[PDB]
């Protein structure tokens, strides 16, 4: 089942500065009171990150290239964003990786789904409306884990596709800032590696509608792009990354 | 593969030992100067300027 | 600990012997350097208990008996301001021994001028 | 000393002759628990098996398979592997496993083999010439057979063309034995291709039903989720051992540590990028790795013209790990420590010197 | 082929750097001697013979 | 300008860093040598006219 949305209001996409966010642990190696320099796919310091709005009327669910990596940030309240769609052609021709989070748990599947032109969920003022797919023919991998989930919760996510492994880094940060990304440092701990071994070149975010026609929940998220560069990471005595330096930002950091 | 590793590590060790020898020659020159200063400034009064 | 790697390394002959010999030469040269700089007197001199040197005050350079290391205040400050088959060999002279050399040199030059450097 | 110096006369001094190494006592292999087992109980010993012309294809992936348990069962009268070794199944890793289960006649069991041509090989199940995996077959005369005759199993007897490898054909199109045209209507030379099996208890060996499970292995670029079991042994601490933690191996002394790893971290490294701490996969406790106490072995000797007595210095080695005298330079063996003070004859290090008067320190 | 060229050129560069370090040590000794001559002959009158 | 060669050279470790550091040390040592030989007075003296 698919439903067209013909009550949107036209608005060009926005941009904002990444500030000092997007740093994650490159590997599972502990380090104490050591300054470590590594070369890995990182989100550059002070770079423009594409800004999407969802406010009553805006509903932004486009299809974007994966490229070499994606940094996803979400100032999330009332849990509007529920999952992500991963694949190349977004139809039955190829195979897709599905990441969803419904009312019970998170389901991670690798199947050849049929995707709607407008995939979304539905909330009735209880969740009783699922219209994101119409068929599921050939499955090859299914995985179940525990759920990951004014603005009161900020979610950061980094997705990578190297050697067929899908690495998910995350960090739950409580903030109280109204509109834009806050200023600070927060390293994204790895959550789970998915040995999927499939081709991914595109992605799409999954939202949820409100019924009372449809009403757009108030939300805003960001999508960045990973660029391979060198970082100088600081590890404190407790072993967590407290500050970082981009070696190719400006001559002082170099 | 082990032969490649052995050549690399032996080259690294030789590089270390060579630069250690050069630094040791510099430190020996400095220590000879320090012994001369000990003899001529501490154990006597020197008329040598500076 | 690889036996195969050591068997392959045996093909290269005496390279390890050369490296160890050079490092041993450096190590003995360091001790020789310290001997030439500091072991210039065969007599361990002591200052008199009364520090009456005509108004001249050597407290900052004479050893401090209160400290456990028997180092002068300036020497104490100097020591405070300087901070896989690999071994570090300790020096032949300890820091206490080098400080005792410096104390002997200071006592000799304070109590006997340059005379102790040329004889009794 | 004479052999190191390549001389039969040794001058007075101290000479490094060899290197002391604390040889490891045990080998420790630590691996995470064997969890999320493969569902082999619902394949080999399920409720009902399928017919050969419509063989079910069971996919085994994202789990650990203990092929030794399946191998050591005595009820399996046939265990033939054509691309792998039966004893190496618990060590190798593959992307996914295809399991085909069906019922065939006793004499048709050997037709499931590469290079073998027969009714079942051509029209019911086809294997490639470069097939890999194991074919497991056992008799099922106590479960499939019935006194009234188990005719529920049908097998394809004729087809115009042979099956391609791993091809399923559930079609019931009428076979044309002769050249007479048939539009799906049976005639004198047009018969149904499926014939009911004659499994009976009165049938002897050869006509008894067999349940055959065929294992196939794939070696594509996808991650090899299917891996054999890991035999993690017990942990030994405070000793020089060869550790093996999740494939990272080395020699060292495993000791308790006060370092608090973040929960996602497994290994620890120092400023020089050497592994000095590891989290144990079985019990989540951080273990500190200290290298086994190696050192240089130096021989203190006067000239051979004077005496043949020697003293041995184990550089940077505690005396409990090798006239036993502990110095800051290391453990000194064979020299008696005296409270007197003399001028240095043979330098040991850290203010200690050795001389011959016996050899004193 | 690049590995052959890399090891050859790295060996050449290491040899050059070693010669430059030894020559720099010699020139540093000469410059220390020249500074001593400046202090003891230009800035003063020296009793040292020759 | 070969990027493949540089990627292969990265596998050899910090040899290039060591050589660059040694050459930089020699370069600063030359200036130190000239400084020690010639800058022995902080005052610029001039002869009378
Ligand atoms: C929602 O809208 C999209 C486009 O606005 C629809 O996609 C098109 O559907 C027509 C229907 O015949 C096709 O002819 C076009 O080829 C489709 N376009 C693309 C790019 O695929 C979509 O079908 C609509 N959803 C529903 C349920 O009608
Ligand atoms: C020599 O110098 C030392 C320190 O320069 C003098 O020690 C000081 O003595 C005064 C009073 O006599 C104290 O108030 C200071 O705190 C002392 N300073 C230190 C660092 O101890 C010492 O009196 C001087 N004279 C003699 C004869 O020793
Ligand atoms: C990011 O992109 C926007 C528009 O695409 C542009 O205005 C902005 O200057 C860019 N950021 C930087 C740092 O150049
Ligand atoms: C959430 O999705 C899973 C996946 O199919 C499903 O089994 C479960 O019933 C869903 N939860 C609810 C509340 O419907
Ligand atoms: C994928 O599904 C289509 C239709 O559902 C089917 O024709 C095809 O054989 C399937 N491929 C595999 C590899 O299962
Ligand atoms: C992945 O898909 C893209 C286009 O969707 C294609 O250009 C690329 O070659 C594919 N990669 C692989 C390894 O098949
Ligand atoms: C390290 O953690 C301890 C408790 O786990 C805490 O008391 C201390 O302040 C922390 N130090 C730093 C630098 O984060
Ligand atoms: C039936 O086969 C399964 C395969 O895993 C095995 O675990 C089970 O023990 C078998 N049943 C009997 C009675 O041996
Ligand atoms: C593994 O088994 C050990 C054995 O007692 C147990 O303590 C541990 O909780 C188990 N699970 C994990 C994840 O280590």
């Amino acid at each position: 089942q698919c439903v067209n949305l013909t009550t949107r209001t036209q608005l060009p996409p926005a941009y904002t500065n990444s500030f000092t966010r997007g740093v994650y642990y490159p590997d599972k190696v502990f380090r104490s009171s050591v300054l470590h320099s590594t070369q890995d796919l990182f989100l550059p310091f002070f770079s423009n990150v594409t800004w999407f709005h969802a406010i009553h009327k805006r509903f932004d669910n486009p299809v974007l290239p994966f490229n070499d990596g994606v940094y996803f940030a979400s100032t999330e309240k009332s849990n509007i964003i529920r999952g992500w769609i991963f694949g190349t052609t977004l139809d039955s021709k190829t195979q897709s990786l599905l990441i969803v989070n419904n009312a019970t748990n998170v389901v991670i599947k690798v199947c050849e789904f049929q995707f709607c032109n407008d995939p979304f969920l539905g909330v009735y003022y209880m969740e009783s409306e699922f219209r994101v797919y119409s068929s599921a023919n050939n499955c090859t991998f299914e995985y179940v884990s525990q759920p990951f989930l004014n603005f009161k919760n900020l979610r950061e996510f980094v997705f990578k596709n190297i050697d067929g492994y899908f690495k998910i880094y995350s960090k739950h940060t409580p903030i109280n800032l109204v509109r834009d990304l806050p200023q600070g440092f927060s390293a994204l701990e790895p959550l789970v590696d998915l040995p999927i071994g499939i081709n991914i070149t595109r992605f799409q975010t999954l939202l949820a509608l409100h019924r009372s026609g449809w009403t757009a929940g108030a939300a805003a998220y960001y999508v960045g792009y990973l660029q391979p560069r060198t970082f100088l990471l600081k590890y404190n005595e407790n072993g967590t990354i407290t500050d970082a330096v981009d070696c190719a930002l400006d001559p002082l950091s170099e | 593969q082990i032969d490649r590793l052995i050549t690399g590590r032996l080259q690294s060790l030789q590089t270390y030992v060579t630069q250690q020898l050069i630094r040791a020659a510099e430190i020996r020159a400095s220590a000879n100067l320090a012994a001369t200063k000990m003899s001529e400034c501490v154990l006597g009064q020197s008329k040598r300027v500076d | 600990d690889s036996t195969e790697c050591s068997n392959l390394l045996l093909q290269y002959g005496s390279f390890c012997t050369q490296l160890n010999r050079a490092l041993t030469g450096i190590a003995v040269e360091q001790d020789k350097n310290t001997q030439e700089v500091f072991a210039q007197v065969k007599q361990i001199y002591k200052t008199p208990p009364i520090k009456d040197f005509g108004g001249f005050n050597f407290s900052q350079i004479l050893p401090d008996p209160s400290k456990p290391s028997k180092r002068s205040p300036i020497e104490d400050l100097l020591f405070n301001k300087v901070t896989n088959g690999l071994t570090v060999l300790p020096p032949l002279l300890t820091d206490e021994m080098i400080a005792q050399y410096t104390s002997a040199l200071l006592a000799g030059t304070i109590t006997s001028g340059w005379t102790f450097g040329a004889g009794p | 000393t004479k052999c190191t110096l390549k001389s039969f006369t040794v001058e007075k001094g101290i000479y490094q002759t060899s290197n002391f190494r604390v040889q490891p006592t045990e080998s420790i292999v630590r691996f995470p628990n064997i969890t999320n087992l493969c569902p082999f109980g619902e394949v080999f010993n399920a409720t009902r098996f399928a017919s050969v012309y419509a063989w079910n294809r069971k996919r085994i992936s994202n789990c650990v398979a203990d092929y030794s348990v399946l191998y050591n069962s005595a009820s399996f009268s046939t265990f033939k592997c054509y691309g792998v070794s039966p004893t190496k199944l618990n060590d190798l890793c593959f992307t996914n496993v295809y399991a085909d289960s069906f019922v065939i006649r006793g004499d048709e069991v050997r037709q499931i083999a590469p290079g073998q041509t027969g009714k079942i090989a051509d029209y019911n199940y086809k294997l490639p010439d470069d097939f890999t995996g194991c074919v497991i077959a056992w008799n099922s005369n106590n479960l499939d057979s019935k006194v009234g005759g188990n005719y529920n199993y049908r097998y394809r007897l004729f087809r115009k063309s042979n099956l391609k490898p791993f091809e399923r054909d559930i079609s019931t199109e009428i076979y044309q034995a002769g050249s007479t045209p048939c539009n799906g209507v049976e005639g004198f030379n047009c018969y149904f291709p499926l014939q009911s099996y004659g499994f009976q208890p009165t049938n002897g060996v050869g006509y008894q039903p067999y349940r055959v499970v065929v294992l196939s292995f794939e070696l594509l670029h996808a991650p090899a989720t299917v891996c054999g079991p890991k035999k993690s042994t017990n942990l030994v601490k405070n000793k020089c051992v060869n550790f093996n933690f999740n494939g990272l191996t080395g020699t060292g002394v495993l000791t308790e540590s006060n370092k608090k790893f973040l929960p996602f971290q497994q290994f620890g490294r120092d400023i020089a990028d050497t592994t000095d701490a590891v989290r144990d996969p079985q019990t989540l406790e951080i273990l500190d790795i200290t290298p086994c106490s190696f050192g240089g072995v130096s021989v203190i000797t006067p000239g051979t013209n004077t005496s043949n007595q020697v003293a041995v210095l184990y550089q940077g080695v505690n005396c409990t790990e090798v006239n036993v005298f502990q110095t800051r330079a290391g453990c000194l063996i064979g020299a008696e420590h005296v409270n007197n003070s003399y001028e240095c004859d043979i330098p040991i290090g850290a203010g200690i010197c050795a001389s011959y008067q016996s050899i004193i320190a």
